[PDB]
RNA sequence: AUUAGCAGUUUCGGGGGCGUAAUGCUCUCAGCUGAUUCUCAAACUCUGAACAUUUUUGGUAAGCAGAACUGGCGAUGUGGGUUGAACCAAAUAUUGGGAUAAGACGUCUAACAUUCACUAAUAGAUACCACAAAAGGUGUUAGUUCAUUAAGACAGCAG
RNA sequence: CGCUAGCAGUGGAUGGUCGAUGCCCAAUCGUUAAAAGAAGUGAUAAUACUUUUAACAAUCCAACUGUUUAAUUAAAACAAAGCAUUGCGAUAAGCUUAAAAGCUUUUGACGCAAUGUGAUUUCUGCCCAGUGCUCUGAAUGUCAAAGUGAAGAGAUUCAACCUAGCACGGGUAAACGGCGGGAGUAACUAUGACUCUCUUAAGGUAGCCAAAUGCCUCGUCAUCUAAUUAGUGACGCGCAUGAAUGGAUCAAUGAGAUUCCCACUGUCCCUAACUACUAUACAGCGAAACCACUGCAAGGGGAACGGGCCUUGCAAAAACAGCGGGGAAAGAAGACCCUGUUGAGCUUGACUCUAGUCUGAUAUU
RNA sequence: GUUUCAGGUGGGGAGUUUGGCUGGGGCGGCACAUUUGUUAAAAGAUAACGCAAGUGUCCAAAGGCAGGCUCAGUGAGAACAGAAAUCUCACGUAGAGUAAAAGGGCAAAAGCCUGCUUGAUUCUGAUUUUCAGUACUAAUCGGAACUGGGAAACCAGGGCCUAUCGAUCCUUUAUGUGCUUAAAUCUUAACCCUAGAGGUGUCAGAAAAGUUACCACAGGGAUAACUGGCUUGUGGCAGCCAAGCGCUCAUAGCGACGCUGCUUUUUGAUCCUUCGAUGUCGGCUCUUCUUAUCAUUGUGAAGCAGAAUUCACAAAGUGUUGGAUUGUUCACCCACUAACAAGGAACGUGAGCUGGGUUUAGACCGUCGUGAGACAGGUUAGUUUUACCCUACUGUUGUCAAUUGUU
RNA sequence: ACCUGCCGCUACCAUCCGUUGGAUAAUGGCUGAACGCCUCUAAGUCAGAAUCCAUUCUAGAAAC
């Protein structure tokens, strides 16, 4: 019986558990929560600092120490320090709440920054400001996601901001050179559908066009072209920060 | 070692480990430097030497040593300068400390923390010194004594336990006393070596010799 | 294993100053060599030592764990250490007297005097042993070295 | 206790005294060793004996009714209608039985047997590599006994022939089950349709979600609250969701699980009063478990938390009614944990066997 | 169909096993038979899950023998020759190599090269090593056959030495054609006899998989889970040092690298105490104590003008809150307050409570498992017994059950 | 059952009541040396805590 003479207990960890499934076998390690991030940020603070223990476990939560056969088979080596290091680099890493929040914060900044790269242009000396966008994002409220990439998130959320309202971003000139015969055809379809500028049809000197996108919507402008005539004689790609010749759009 | 408190090791015990083909996993010593001031100073200008000695037999950590050297290297400057201090320390740390880690535990244990496979892993490089064995040593000009004793004094704080300061009776980094140093100059047996003295002495390791006086002279 | 400068090199390494630049010299700095210097290297060694105490491995340590030599404790107690399995003396048939051991000698508690210092502290009071350190004190005691002093010192006050 | 200006403290000096089961001496008894005999047994006639000498409003879940673990689980468990699969046309299927024999069978697929899921509603994606099943498969590699051929004088040996099952080849996933890993990939896309590649056959479709399934985790956002590790609604590379291992929905239903609001205010801060009844006093009537001994403390050391030991504090007959700090209280040779070459109940692709069954064979013939 | 044998299928059922070491037991490891150096304390013997390493082999040559030679390395030279190929010469006590570990050994060799060879053969007696003066392994020493090598001297029991390995039983080989097979006898077959081989690595040698939270027995404080004890790496607090900050200015306030403590309010380590049973975690209740003092009393510093704050002494005398959320101390918010300081009392306080966790059975999921089942994962429901004994406390009588006057 | 309900108990669901002297610690001074000056200190002394001990209150001894 238990109730009389010790009724017994369970015990909980407070140590990070870096985990990786190789060959269908979970290996884990013993590290702390606010070191395992710092290792990967180029803060080489001795490996013996980040490791609380140098050993590998099948499950470090209970405490089942890992086997030599399992190790060598799964890593191509039985030496443990190296394996531990590998785990630290590669495997999923548990983190604290504060640590998690930091990442989120960083992401928030990033998604503002990406919006700031190309902003609204009356001339070419106005906004390009990160802060305002960030503020807007904060005040509209949306779930910032670590699985979601930053650029994608920005793309998603700018739409929302648009109907706040707040006008954002500026377009650039991705330039092309079409053929003589097919160029005309392209022009016939692409004129009312999307904005097309610097159009000059010729019999001998080919046709030049400039499809309007910010770089982040270059799949939609080209798809039609691909469908109709394929690739051009030359296809000009420019940077996603400035249009090479100063932006004047939106 | 800055992880531990050094109470843990300030008593000279356990036969002494080393770096080798046997103890490979060591960290690198804290002090990898034994060069404080003007090393390119002649032996015939800095006739004083002061010494600092561990009063107590004990270990003497690398970190501690390092700390000490910048009581004689900040204080090199405020008093005199580089043209007074020549220091070779006069102890190194060959000896290593192990650490059977149970830090693993902060809530529970795996049981490997226990004394099974107890033997610790290299962590902390350190020196071993008797009571005589010397630990700092400034060869200097004889207008700098109180402005170098206070360096030594300062250093002494940063060693465990009791530390005695002294001035010798020699030209420093030499066997020969100040009384027997003047002999060398006088008798034509002084041979300079940019730091040391070789001191010319007649001897026989040949067949029939006379260059043993006429070699260095 | 590893610290320092030194010298002798530079058709071998590199960069400067000296005729444009070098390795032609001279420099700091590479390499090699020669003589000296720092720490000597459990798995190095030319040489070579005579539970507790002593030795000693792990271990931050542990009234932890693991060995060696001797001693005990344990399967012997008594006196002594207040008390106490192991420390001290010392071993027990049963007694008498004498003298001791360790330990004591104001009182508890058998046992004293004489003599010199030191301490003035909410102290200080016998191994094992019931902890104390680095570091401070113009506290008092005891010393040691150099300096000054009747060519008049020291502190004081006065110019 | 107390001590202090010599101290009864510390460090000395010169004597001196107390004091062990130790030592000395003496005595007494035993033991030993040696020796002696009329044992103070000088009329006895003893030696198996004596003597001497010496030494020692909301969410979840379940459809609902119902049922269940009599003395701890009434639920979200079980069941169930519905949905699905399987086997079987009788000398069947399933079954019991040593045998004889029998049941389901007063039965005949509109059934019986065996599953699995669990009403409705809407949906059930891919995979047959495995493991199981299934075979009317190519027919042959293996393949026992009897049977057969040879050798040998025979015992015997050696050979061919070869069934079932195995192996091989197909069927099978509302059967057990899974539904990746590394490269790029629908502006890097959120994600992964895709292309390469490996593993094993495939690589999570519809949906769903920090869910009774989310380690990190009190995730991120919104809401609800003055404030919420709670709730709900969103987000979703989901440590480890997902389609009869059933997925998603949900009216009614619920001694089920959770949140909030309203009725609730002694389940309100803060307790109060009142009555019954017991208790409490009497009168009769009378009991056990327990109990080494025993009951005052502080500290010390000691199987390291003493009531006893030691040193201090102290101490006052006999008792009553309350109280629950202590008796490392009591009830129970802890079943938590380990051990013992101790067991059991169950499981499986342990070892060994086996009921039964499938085929082969002789005899029956 | 029955029979009786045969093969298959056959956890439906039966009977059994599921090693050991172990700073609890698992998980991990092998310190289980063995070799090297150190541990190892100048004979020897000596442990730990002590350290740095090795073994389950290989070699007709990497054996045996004679002779002949010298190796590592360096230097200076030389069509082709590359710095570095090959070929000279000097200097080279070994730094080379010797199947493999490391230690030793070693130069007219034990290395390398050549030749010839099969002593890597057989019988026997003694011994060594660990020792249980037993067994085995491996080795040594001679004696007799058979050889081999070299002129011979001599050497040759395989490997330069220390490791490289295995009982009865059973089977099988080799051998004298031995011995029996018990009425004589013959041919077989069979057993012996003698020496080998097959092998047991748990290595002086069981044929062996799980789970049990549906469980049970015998014992264990040799041994885990709470306390307490020692310990204090880790935690918490405090000192000393002063490089620097503090504009300037080391110490108003901080204080580097560095160094010494204390604490037991963290967690480990340990396993002394308890398994003839100290009822485990929190909350409520209630006292007590500690101070490492948050407030207040009184004081002193300040970069203290005032204001507010900061630092410190004495001091523990009195205070030390209301709530959301959480099983929760811990955590984090809202609100008050002079302040909402940290602690201790068997992680104070279960015959004081509650049972929200943790603690059995039932049961849902998810991951894991062929499965029975597992989870320091989540979820849900789960009987908290006894004071009428002694003491302690609270109050209530009564008494020096007369101290030698009543009242 | 409900309303009302004295007496009685009871409520921060009400009312009343909660003192003054010495002794100091820290600390701030005095006179004043050791150490011709100096210095709160040594000899000595002053002021001085929610502190201590009395006064107050409770109880009332194998005490009178």
């Amino acid at each position: 019986m238990s109730i009389f003479t010790p009724t017994n207990q369970i015990r909980l960890t407070n140590v990070a558990v870096v985990r990786m499934k190789r060959a269908g076998k979970r290996f884990e390690i013993a590290c702390y929560k606010n070191k395992v991030v710092g290792w990967r940020s180029g803060v080489e603070k001795d490996l013996d600092e980040v490791l609380q223990t140098h050993s590998v476990f099948v499950n470090v939560s209970k405490g089942q120490v890992a086997k030599k056969e399992d190790l060598i088979s799964a890593f191509g080596t039985d030496d443990q320090t190296e394996i531990c290091k590998q785990i630290l680099t590669k495997g999923e890493v548990q983190v604290s709440d504060k640590e998690r929040h930091t990442q989120l914060e960083q992401m928030f900044r990033d998604i503002a920054t990406i919006v700031a790269d190309k902003c609204v242009n009356p001339e070419t000396k106005r906004p390009y400001t990160v802060i305002l966008i960030e503020r807007a994002m904060k005040d509209i409220h949306y779930s910032v996601k670590t699985n979601k990439s930053t650029k994608q998130q920005a793309l998603e959320v700018i739409k929302q901001l648009k109907e706040k309202m707040k006008i954002e971003r500026a377009h650039m000139r991705l330039r092309f050179i079409l053929p003589v015969n097919e160029g005309k055809k392209l022009k016939e379809k692409l004129k009312p559908l999307i904005k097309v500028i610097e159009s000059e049809d010729y019999g001998q000197q080919l046709e030049i066009v400039c499809l309007i996108d910010p770089g982040c919507f270059r799949e939609i402008d080209e798809l039609i072209k691909k469908e109709t005539k394929g690739k051009g004689s030359l296809e000009v790609l420019n940077l996603k920060d400035v249009e090479e010749g100063d932006e004047k759009f939106e | 070692m800055g992880r531990r408190p050094a109470r843990c090791y300030r008593y000279c015990k356990n036969k002494p480990y080393i770096k080798s083909r046997y103890c490979r996993g060591v960290p690198d010593a804290k002090i990898r430097i034994f060069d404080l001031g003007r090393k390119k100073a002649s032996t015939d200008e800095f006739p004083l030497c002061v010494h600092l000695i561990s009063l107590e037999k004990e270990q003497l950590s690398s970190e501690a040593i390092e700390a000490g050297r910048i009581s004689c290297n900040k204080y090199i400057s405020k008093t005199g300068g580089k043209d007074s201090f020549h220091m070779r320390v006069r102890v190194h740390p060959w000896h290593v400390l192990r650490i059977n880690k149970m830090l693993s535990c902060a809530g529970a244990d795996r049981l490997q923390t226990g004394m099974r496979g107890a033997f610790g892993k290299p962590m902390g490089t350190v020196a071993r010194v008797n009571i005589g064995q010397i630990i700092f040593s400034i060869r200097t000009r004889d207008n700098m004594l109180a402005n170098v004793v206070e360096a030594l004094r300062r250093s002494s704080y940063k060693f465990p336990g009791r530390q005695k300061i002294v001035v010798s009776k020699k030209w420093g980094f030499t066997a020969y006393n100040r009384e027997a140093y003047q002999k060398l100059k006088a008798d034509g047996r002084l041979m300079n070596d940019g730091a040391n003295v070789k001191v010319i002495t007649n001897h026989g390791t040949l067949a029939q010799y006379a260059k043993d006086i006429a070699a260095a002279n």
